[PDB]
């Protein structure tokens, strides 16, 4: 695949800033916890850096195209993405298989500023049937994974909702 | 996979109702995101 995962130490400034963004963007959800569980905070177990030369160069090439179409402004953000396909994403990169055809804003790939919003999709649409072991959308035992991603928004269409 | 609105590169979903909710975003080219950090975690039961 070409991907390697570098485990970060909890003492690393880069671990601590990523943990902080994870924890500070939790919110309550209108479903009372139905899809993603009931919680105000996480226990962070590991943070790994994803390194893949081809995928990085594919990203920066598109970033430059977007930037030149938008007064030299990629409008780059760091956002969360939860999906049952995280393991494929990190090795193969994002593509149309990771888009939600039936999503509110069209057949695209969805990202969130609230880490707790992405947590609702770790086990699939609406939390699916919850964790594989216990079939529990609010499982406090089983380990979950999210991605913290670098995303190019360019000129973004504003949708009020 | 669909197209961006003409002349745009993404969509911002603005939480017009929920006071505390932050924005959500959609892209239509997978080359517009790179997965930088893989975070392993548990949610925690409130006390
Ligand atoms: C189908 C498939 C590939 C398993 C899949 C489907 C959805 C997701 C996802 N959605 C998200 C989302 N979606 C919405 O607001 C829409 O659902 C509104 O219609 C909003 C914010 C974040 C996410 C997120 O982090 N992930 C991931 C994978
Ligand atoms: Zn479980």
């Amino acid at each position: 695949s070409g991907t390697i995962l570098i485990d970060l130490s909890p003492d690393d400034k880069e671990f601590q800033s990523v943990e902080e963004e994870m924890q500070s963007t939790v919110r309550e959800h209108r479903d009372g916890g139905h899809a993603g569980g009931i919680f105000n905070r996480y226990n962070i177990l590991k943070i790994q850096k994803v390194c893949n030369k081809k995928l990085w160069e594919r990203y920066t090439h598109r970033r430059k195209e977007v930037s030149e179409e938008n007064h030299n402004h990629a409008n780059e953000r760091m956002l969360f993405h939860g999906s049952p396909f995280v393991n494929a994403i990190i090795h193969k990169g994002f593509d149309e298989r990771h888009a939600y055809i039936g999503g509110m804003f069209g057949a695209g790939i969805y990202f969130a500023e609230n880490s707790s919003k992405s947590n609702q999709y770790v086990y699939g649409i609406g939390g699916g049937t919850g964790c594989p072991v216990h079939k529990d959308r609010s499982c406090y035992i089983c380990h979950r994974q999210l991605l913290f991603c670098r995303v190019t928004l360019g000129k973004s269409f504003l949708q009020f909702s | 996979m669909a197209h961006s609105p003409p002349g745009h590169h993404s969509v911002t979903g603005r939480p017009s109702v929920n006071g505390l909710a932050l924005a959500e975003y959609v892209i239509y080219r997978g080359e517009q995101a790179y997965p930088e950090y893989l975070i392993t975690y548990q949610i925690m039961r409130p006390e």
